[PDB]
């Protein structure tokens, strides 16, 4: 690993009946445990639901 | 995103040691208002990038509730134990979400982490605390969002043993 | 497979109420012993033919633990509530799953159904109980199943009421 | 009040079983907008009239709901599987609460009912189910109350095995 | 038992923080399963809260 | 709907990290609140796992 | 015993401000066991010392487990999440029991802690943290037990806000 | 408050049918978030569970 590392995300999921995907990118430093990513709603946009729900999965 | 913790005092990093493999991960999160969310997440490392893949299964989240009706205003930091079960390093967690007029909705997590190593290549954790902190910034509505993340893994020094504990 | 219920009583059936359009369920099961089984699944209509579709996620079941070895001994028969929740059909339920030795594990089923039809076209069915019993035969080892369900719908007519309800 | 059940197909009956020596029983109900509601209970046999010794504590109700704000409309109908554990016997419900609106309140109800006479003496049926009706009359606000209940231990006979199960 | 059976009741709680006794008393059918009762709220009356939360104990 | 009415199923999910596929097939009595199915793992098979807790979704 | 709290970063102490009054507290805790112990606690000045006056009700502690056998190793160190509900202060943790073979089981606290002074003369904290130590010393089994604890309300300084939160 | 601050404790319960009764005496600084104390099980003694759970009530 790196000091800066790069990451990719993508994500699929139903939330009361709602179909979703998901991507991300975003990058990080792993020994001083902060990160920052965008996540996209490619499909099922808007988000009919707080996207809160799904921050600890990102 | 578990790669991205500052382990202090020496505790062993169950996840940074799992590479070249990598890890998955499994959680269900139980909202207090009857809500349920459960995901599975696998991580790979690809040369120089990380690689997640994620899915979610969640329901039960009452119509009328910050959830569904898209009200929540981020989580608060906090505070995750971890420790071994199984030959695997289970999580649990509480977490409250921010609603309208100063209110908290709480929720608990309960996850399961994986190495693809076996547990015999791994120097496990004792028993100890990650905090954590999620903040989130809404780019464009239901569609962009930007998500920062803190993470630090201890053991309870802010309130000292007298029998040598950690 | 809730299309296969006996209704008494007059009580409305919401499943066949749904057709042709179908209906959704999604639930999540909670273990005794900390395991998790979320599902979602989808109920069509295929002319002469009725098409499921389901997704699941089950975590934390204990290693040790009777789901993980293998050695679960079936259902017993169980009940369960139903009544409207925010316009569509909420399920509850235990259950207990038969271990070696006589023993019982129980589990709690959290469930909300979802008809295709707008509840403006529906008759919505009164708080009600329904009965299940689910029998597995293994055929073949982890690879082939047979399952039978009876399930019959009804009021409280065992223990009657002084006030004239339900 | 365990005492006043009505026993079919050859169950044995725990309570009765249990006198002179009486029983008792201890519970925790989970209320789910984060109420709980813990019960002791001590049950003997004086002369010719039953005794019956409660502890209560209650906590965390919402001040805002249908318990604290006096709303409730009484429970349904309820359903309560039993079978042995630890050679006592345990008891698991989830109840209704009738609320404003049509709308209803669940809880779970975790009980232990533990005879004060010797495993050997007493015959501990098969898992099985108590239905129970519970009515109630506010006779004066606060102050006086009428309760009536029906209970009745039976095996799933509304939906039959194919395996000749109970 | 005897197909009509008296019990007496004596409950004694706090809940949220108020503190409350109740008095029973009542008779029934053991064999029949049926039974009725009267209660009455001896100290912390009127209750400020749902005596449906005290059925299950009476 | 019919009095004998088929239906078929499909399945796919993860348990405990362990991926899985399952089909099946079955008919039953709408109306009597009937049915019989066969079920099939497809994939993941053998099932690390006791099918019991899949029963409430086939 | 949350009189003896040391306070960081500007806190308002809601259990010293309820003096002269004192304060109340309730709790379920829910063990993963199927265990559950509820209490309410009284706490007053009486001239220059606390009283404490405590009331338990415990129950379906498995008679297997590592509390009906009293084989526990103590707690792990703990973290609370405090913060307003109702004009109260609510109270939630996760807490892990240190068992034969390395091993912990865990429970989850609510809380409610009931100043006896009215609201407008008292300063309701923010969301916030208490760190907590219990460390037991069993002096006569079963009879005699020292108990020591160190306690700290903070923010999450650990892992810092970019938009200026606590 | 003072730097230094006594405290007394009794306790009355009932776990798994087992009534007990215990009596507790303390002193601790309330600003410095410590505090000491010893408890006797004077009813139901020796206790037959772990006294861990009661660690929390004390």
């Amino acid at each position: 690993l790196t000091e800066t590392m790069p990451f990719r995300m993508t994500m699929e999921g139903t939330v009361n009946g709602h179909h979703f995907k998901c991507t991300g990118k975003g990058e990080g430093n792993p020994f001083e445990g902060t990160q920052d990513m965008k996540i996209e709603v490619i499909e099922g946009g808007p988000l009919p639901f707080a996207f809160d729900i799904l921050s600890t999965s990102c | 995103s578990k790669t991205f913790i500052k382990y202090v005092s020496g505790i062993p990093d169950y996840f940074k040691q799992s590479f070249p493999e990598g890890f998955t991960w499994e959680r269900t999160t139980t909202y207090e208002d009857g809500g349920f969310l459960t995901a599975h997440q696998d991580t790979s490392l690809d040369g120089d990038c990380l690689v997640y893949k994620v899915k979610i299964l969640g329901n039960n989240f009452p119509a009328d509730g910050p959830v569904m009706q898209n009200k929540a205003g981020g989580w608060e930091p906090g505070c995750e134990i971890l420790y071994e079960v199984d030959g695997v390093l289970c999580g649990q967690s509480l977490m409250a979400l921010k609603c309208p007029g100063g209110r908290h909705l709480n929720c608990r997590l309960h996850t399961t982490y994986r190495s693809k190593k076996p547990a015999s290549a791994l120097k496990m954790p004792e028993f100890h605390f990650e905090d954590h902190r999620i903040e989130v910034k809404e780019v464009q509505k239901g569609k962009h969002y930007e998500q920062y993340e803190a993470a630090v893994a201890r053991y309870c020094d802010a309130a000292p043993s007298k029998l040598g504990h950690h």
